[PDB]
RNA sequence: UUUCGGGGGUACUCGAGUGGCGAACGGGUGAGUAACACGUGGGUGAUCUGCCCUGCACUUUGGGAUAAGCCUGGGAAACUGGGUCUAAUACCGAAUACACCCUGCUGGUCGCAUGGCCUGGUAGGGGAAAGCUUUUGCGGUGUGGGAUGGGCCCGCGGCCUAUCAGCUUGUUGGUGGGGUGAUGGCCUACCAAGGCGACGACGGGUAGCCGGCCUGAGAGGGUGACCGGCCACACUGGGACUGAGAUACGGCCCAGACUCCUACGGGAGGCAGCAGUGGGGAAUAUUGCACAAUGGGCGCAAGCCUGAUGCAGCGACGCCGC
């Protein structure tokens, strides 16, 4: 609040938080939908939504919102869940 | 970035510098990765020594010289060599070695006798 | 003129993990044994050789080492809190 | 600082010639003051102390600087007493006195301090400057015709010149072939007592 | 261009603003901490790393906004709303990538058990980009290697106190999930009943640690000012956000104490940066001068910024010389 650059950064940090929050929410909804599909037991729906969720995880790592290793962990867990169930 | 810097040694009004490889963020008089040379500007010609084998390695891996260190690397020919440009022999000047003390003692002996 | 599209990594020698020998004092946890290691150090001031004992928790998958047995161990990454050793070989059963 | 008080009273207390040309000493070889005649109780500490006082009040070195000389001598690889004596002998005011260009070590100090000598072509006015092997000591042009220095030219003979020194010219040019060994040094003092004093 | 009140154009230039990078370094202090904090030696087949260096591939294609501007509202102030409008290397969708990420099958090989390697082979699915400049021209994206900077784990080492003997129930271990860059009760559900302790557990007291320094014949004792390396904190306590990276000193949010402003509705602060003031005390300095040198940030560069720093002022405070 004292330094000009910091005052500007207040505005810019907020803009980025909103962008990241929105993306993370979308990812979380997608993973939730897949989980519900697997707990319902519907191999077909579950497989279709695994592929869309997986690509969404990858794209979130491209925007820098999540780390690539975190995307790999999420993708791996989902795919293993579909193979087991 | 890893850089080639001058670190200040010596006392007041007598700046003596070691040529060191150090991370940009490290404070001037901080821990260095290597000492590859020294530079004494108060002399005439200013004293310059560089370990050319290490300077070539560090420039090879991408160490970025500071402005004065780049001037020194050109005097020594280590810059021209690293790039491939000519002038690798360099134009390093060395202080004329003063007369030996024993010879001046013999001179005084002969002169007076 | 063109360089290679793949650059292979330089060879690094794989490090030396520590090893030890001890005796099993406990096997009451699942897949874990407690092993006592013995060390001999010279006392800093008095110079007498002093014998000291350190308990260690080691991982064994199959429960092949029971209480009282002599076993060899090797360091490993953390497998849980405490556990940092794996059982290599049950060396002399008793 | 310097000691600038009476010079005879110091030799009288110590019972030995320091300047060595002093008539008032030979007239009254006893210590000074009212009680200078009286009997003094013997002690080893007084003997050791007075040998140190003879050294430092001969060469004109303050106790602080003299103690640094001791530590260097003891640090040096030779035997401490020899090293200490030849260090004090290396002093430029002493070298000037041994060369003969001065009458007293006090006069030698003043001359060196006032800027009348050069060593290897560079002016030196530091009396404690320690000469080294193959030093050449010369006189600046202005001081060559200087009236007391003229006296010094034609007063050669007061004392003998030691072998490590050599005056080679009428310019009064001094050469130092080496540092003096204990045999070369000739001083009215038992150096072993000073080494013992500082081991207390 | 003039009438001389002003009014246009240019973009050399540049206030405010959008955007990028920096602001996590550098500087301070030693409150807390008896701990993998520190020192020394290892481990990572359990990992991250902006900018820099050096291979390979590429840099296709569309879109919707908004700050600034202009009109206007609310408020004492701090600030803030609505409308209209504009641009990008700001933001967003798709193609391509098959080096890379995920999954199934399968071959060889090296070990140190998980495993590692052969960018192994193979099938299926998926992951980017940005332009500017006309000049020593600078940039953008993925990916291989390097360099640098880290993270985490472990052996050994350095205080007093049993007039401190038992402590512990996520606590010790296991499996299925979650979480992280990564391993791991790190988290969580269930299951087993373990784990640490007179080789002083759990308590209490004190304390940042070290290279070193002082003393000493040495062994030892004492100590950690300056200088140099780590750590910790930034009015007190808690929290996360942005980012390659955060104890975020001159960032943000909340609660508390204190100071200040107010129109009483509500606002605004944080010298353990440099200098300086009050206070406490036996006692410790100038509200200097420069970026000329060295180091750092941004910029293609000229350059700009730098109380880092280089120097100056004051005190026999110390050492040395005269
Ligand atoms: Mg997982
Ligand atoms: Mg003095
Ligand atoms: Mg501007
Ligand atoms: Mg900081
Ligand atoms: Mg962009
Ligand atoms: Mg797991
Ligand atoms: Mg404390
Ligand atoms: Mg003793
Ligand atoms: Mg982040
Ligand atoms: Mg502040
Ligand atoms: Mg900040
Ligand atoms: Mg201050
Ligand atoms: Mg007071
Ligand atoms: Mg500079
Ligand atoms: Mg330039
Ligand atoms: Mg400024």
């Amino acid at each position: 609040a004292n330094i000009k650059s910091q005052i500007k950064r207040i505005r810019t940090n907020e803009r980025r938080r909103l962008r990241n929050q929105s993306v993370k929410s979308s990812l979380r909804t997608a993973i939730r939908g897949f989980r519900e599909a697997v707990d319902a037991g519907d191999k077909d729906k579950a497989s279709e939504l695994l592929h869309a969720t997986s690509r969404k995880l990858d794209k979130a790592a491209s925007k820098g919102v999540i780390h690539p290793n975190q995307a790999a962990n999420k993708k791996s867990a989902l795919a293993l869940a579909l193979n087991k169930l | 970035a890893v850089k080639i810097k001058l670190t200040r040694l010596g006392k007041i009004r007598n700046p003596q510098y070691r040529i060191i490889v150090a991370d940009a963020r490290t404070r001037r008089d901080g821990r260095a990765i290597e000492v590859i040379g020294r530079y004494h500007p108060k002399e005439e010609p200013s004293l310059i020594q560089i370990d050319s084998e290490r300077a070539q390695y560090w420039l090879g891996v991408g160490a970025q010289p500071t402005e004065p260190v780049l001037a020194l690397l050109k005097i020594t020919g280590d810059w021209q060599k690293f790039k491939g440009l000519p002038g690798a022999e360099g134009t390093l000047k060395v202080k004329e070695p003063k007369p030996s003390k024993l010879d001046l003692f013999n001179a005084a002996l002969a002169e007076a006798e | 003129q063109k360089g290679p599209k793949y650059t292979p990594a330089a060879e690094k020698p794989r490090g030396r993990r520590k090893t030890a020998i001890g005796y099993v004092v406990s096997d009451k946890m699942q897949k874990t044994i407690v092993v006592e290691l013995e060390d001999r150090k010279s006392h800093p001031l008095y110079g007498k050789i002093i014998r000291t004992t350190k308990k260690v928790k080691a991982h064994d998958e199959n429960g092949e080492a029971g209480i009282g047995d002599r076993v060899s161990l090797m360091e490993t990454r953390p497998l849980s809190a405490t556990k940092r050793w794996r059982l290599v070989e049950i060396l002399e059963k008793a | 600082a310097r000691y600038t008080g009476p010079a005879t009273r110091k030799s009288r207390r110590l019972g030995v010639d320091l300047v060595g040309g002093d008539q008032s000493f030979e007239k009254r070889p006893y210590p000074p003051g009212q009680h200078g005649r009286a009997r003094i109780k013997e002690s080893e500490y007084r003997q050791q102390l007075q040998e140190k006082q003879k050294a430092r009040f001969s060469y004109g070195v303050m106790e602080k600087q003299f103690r640094r000389y001791y530590e260097e001598a003891n640090r040096q690889p030779g035997k401490t007493g020899d090293n200490l004596l030849r260090i004090l002998e290396s002093r430029l005011d002493n070298v000037v006195y041994r060369a003969g260009l001065a009458r007293t070590r006090r006069m030698a100090r003043q001359l060196v301090s006032h800027g009348h000598f050069l060593v290897n072509g560079v002016k030196v006015d530091i009396p404690s400057y320690r000469v080294s092997q193959y030093d050449i000591i010369d006189v600046k042009e202005k001081s060559l015709n200087t009236l007391p220095f003229q006296i010094a030219r034609e007063t050669a003979g007061e004392r003998p010149i030691p072998s490590w020194l050599q005056v080679v010219g009428e310019r009064q040019r001094i050469l130092v072939h080496q540092l003096p060994e204990r045999a070369q040094i000739d001083v009215p003092l038992t150096e072993q007592l000073i080494v013992e004093l500082y081991s207390k």
